[PDB]
């Protein structure tokens, strides 16, 4: 719960995936 | 997953594959929110008119896989249910509202690279991110068969709730969002049967977190043309959620 949704290999290695920038791109 | 790419191995590390036993077959997806319990849609637990109303020792998960034919050797995990919770009011005789279950492991499972879990939204959250025009996230196998088979990734837009409204028979509540591209084509990628279960997952920029807004709700084959996928509004939801497992 504490740690919940930052993933191992992403967010807790400061590295993004292919795609999440389409995400975060459309918060408009 | 239809029209998707192939998503990279760890991306969606609460990603939640159930399966019946007996004969073997892939039923839907879910998703983890704890080492011990697992969200999916009720519908892919109970569905009377296609004589559906799994118990706890016909199903199966598999946590932390990435190829759907392969097996991956200390990464994936297998896990058994203590117990199905199927919220009360699912109405699966009208328009499949509640539409959702919570499914307890029977041991924890051990968070890895490639398994944890995805956050339940808070308010603000819900607030901030549930608006039409924004983007969320579906995973699942490639729903259009084939050979080598790594999960699949769609990025879909939730979807103005008049244009939902019109595009269906079904009366949607409150407790239903719909999301994908209009046909007249942003794009084309979209959420399958088999998908069902799964987790729409959305990216808070405040605090660079994973939030699992959505639940996959009732699709057939990846054929809705005209059509949007409904998803559970998990923030409506959450206080039975919580009910559940405080409980349980
Ligand atoms: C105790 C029990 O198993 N009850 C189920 C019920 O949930 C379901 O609606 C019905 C229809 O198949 O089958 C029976």
């Amino acid at each position: 719960e504490a740690d919940c949704g930052l993933r191992p290999l992403f967010e807790k290695k400061s590295l993004e995936d292919k795609t999440e920038r389409e995400l975060l791109e459309s918060y408009i | 997953i239809v029209e998707g790419s192939d998503a990279e191995i760890g991306m969606s590390p609460w990603q939640v594959m159930l399966f019946r036993k007996s004969p073997q077959e892939l039923l839907c997806g879910a998703s983890l929110i704890s080492d011990r319990w697992v969200l999916t849609a009720a519908h892919c637990l109970l569905y009377p008119p296609w004589d559906k109303n799994f118990t706890e020792n016909d199903l199966l998960v598999r946590i932390g896989k990435h190829s759907r034919t392969r097996y991956e050797r200390n990464i994936e995990k297998i896990s058994m249910l203590e117990k199905i919770y199927i919220h009360p009011r699912y109405n699966w005789r009208e328009n499949l509202d509640r539409d959702i279950a919570l499914m307890k492991l029977k041991k924890p499972v051990a968070f890895s690279d490639y398994i944890h879990p995805v956050c339940l939204p808070d308010r603000e959250t819900a607030a901030s991110l549930l608006q039409a025009g924004y983007k969320g996230r579906v995973t699942g196998w490639g729903n259009l068969k084939g050979q080598p088979s790594v999960l699949q990734v769609v990025n879909l837009p939730i979807v103005e709730r008049p244009v939902c409204k019109d595009s269906t028979r079904i009366r949607i509540t409150d407790n239903m969002f719909c999301a994908g591209y209009k046909p007249d084509e942003g794009k084309r990628g979209d959420a399958c049967e088999g998908d069902s279960g799964g987790p729409f997952v959305m990216k808070s920029p405040f605090n660079n977190r994973w939030y699992q807004m959505g639940i996959v709700s009732w699709g057939e084959g990846c054929d809705r043309d005209g059509k949007y996928g409904f998803y559970t509004h998990v923030f409506r939801l959450k206080k039975w959620i919580q009910k559940v497992i405080d409980q349980f």
